[PDB]
């Protein structure tokens, strides 16, 4: 096939034609991409968490080279387009578009596969580095979590932050406990690790926090000792001060963010940016009325009170030197 | 905002 079949096929958008182009450029793997099947995909979904009704229809959808043709052409190379830069964390995270939902299941999953093709791969990757299999299953159970998340926020099984998964599957992101690290550079090239925060997990308790933190040096030290980062970067809604105004001291967010030093300038009060991820993040908000939305915690009344009051949210920047 | 990277 060719990249305008593909693209035409699917209804994908004409700016995707550069990413299909490239794909035509780079070719099918070398190794064969292979989906696993039955009980063999259920078991595999099941170590990656994905909730029991997701899972099935997974399996019950899962595409077929004769069948789907153009969606087989590019689940193939999508893969090769990310074994490629397995283990490079200077690599764009390019996960590919998302398929127009009308392809029914299998356009809707289609991540799912990319990833469950590209399992073992990542875990040989894991293997050469020595890093134990617990943190391994451990970092890839995400995949369970994007699924529930898509669900939620949509009303329907799918998985829509690839770009997202690019990390896990190339081995540059490592969960440790309650808190995700990845292999980073600054601009002006100084390694650091990239700190996140799974949903899955329960509140964000100082100890949890602290254990994470402590992981770090000595993780990557051991299995990436050509990093050397001594420093862990974020930015996040949950480094912004603004929300001491509307939360109490036993919140861990207002707690922890204590320790955070903030790198970046004071924003303008009219720069309206961090309100998207916030509300992402609190409620996986999708173009709603605001006053529809929940207000059952201290956090749900305060992201709407502040938004009401003609008021915006910044996504701050900061650091932490690894202990 | 809302869209990801990091670029
Ligand atoms: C990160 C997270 C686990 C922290 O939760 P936490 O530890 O409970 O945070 P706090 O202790 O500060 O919570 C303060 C209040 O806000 C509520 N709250 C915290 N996070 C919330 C969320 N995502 N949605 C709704 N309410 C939340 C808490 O229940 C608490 O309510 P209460 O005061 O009414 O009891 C949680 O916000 C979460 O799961 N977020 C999704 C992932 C995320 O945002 N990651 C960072 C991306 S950059
Ligand atoms: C970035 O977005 C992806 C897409 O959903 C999420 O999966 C990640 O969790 C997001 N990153 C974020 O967690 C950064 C948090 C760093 C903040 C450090 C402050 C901690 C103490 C308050
Ligand atoms: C995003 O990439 C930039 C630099 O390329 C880095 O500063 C930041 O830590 C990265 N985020 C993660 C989570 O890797
Ligand atoms: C940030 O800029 C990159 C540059 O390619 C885009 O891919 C992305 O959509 C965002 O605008």
């Amino acid at each position: 096939m060719d990249p305008e079949t593909v693209r035409i096929a699917l209804g994908l958008e004409e700016r995707t034609a550069a990413w299909l182009t490239e794909l035509d450029e780079l070719g099918p793997p070398a190794e064969p991409v292979r989906l696993p099947r039955g009980e063999e995909a259920r078991d595999l979904l099941r170590r990656l968490e994905v909730p029991e009704l997701d899972a099935e229809e997974i399996v019950a959808a899962a595409p077929d080279p004769d069948r789907d043709p153009a969606l087989w052409w590019l689940l193939e190379r999508t893969h090769h387009a990310i074994v490629r830069h397995m283990g490079d964390h200077r690599a764009k995270p390019r996960g590919g578009p998302p398929l127009p939902y009308e392809g029914g299941a299998a356009a809707r999953y289609f991540h799912v596969y990319v990833f469950l093709a590209t399992v073992p791969a990542v875990r040989r990757f894991h293997a050469e580095r020595g890093i134990p299999d617990e943190v391994g299953w451990e970092t890839l159970t995400q995949l369970g979590e994007l699924v529930a998340i898509h669900r939620r926020k949509y009303g329907q099984g799918g998985m829509n932050m690839q770009w997202w998964t690019t990390y896990h599957l190339r081995g540059i992101l490592y969960r440790l406990g309650r808190l995700q690290f990845s292999l980073a550079t600054g601009k002006d090239g100084t390694p650091h690790l990239g700190l996140a925060v799974p949903e899955w997990g329960g509140p964000l308790l100082p100890k949890a926090y602290d254990e994470s933190l402590h992981r770090a040096r000595p993780f990557f030290d051991r299995h990436f000792p050509e990093h050397g980062a001594r420093v862990a970067w974020g930015s996040s809604w949950m480094l912004d001060p603004q929300l001491e105004e509307y939360l109490t001291e036993d919140s861990n967010i207002i707690q922890l963010a204590r320790f955070w030093t903030l790198t970046d300038s004071a924003p303008e009060p009219g720069n309206a940016d961090g309100d998207s991820s916030i509300l992402e993040f609190v409620f996986r908000y999708n173009g709603q009325p605001l006053d529809e939305l929940p207000q059952r915690s201290s956090l749900e009344r305060a992201v709407i009170a502040h938004l009401k009051a003609g008021r915006h949210w910044h996504m701050r920047t900061g650091f932490v030197k690894l202990p | 905002x809302y869209x990801x990277x990091y670029x």
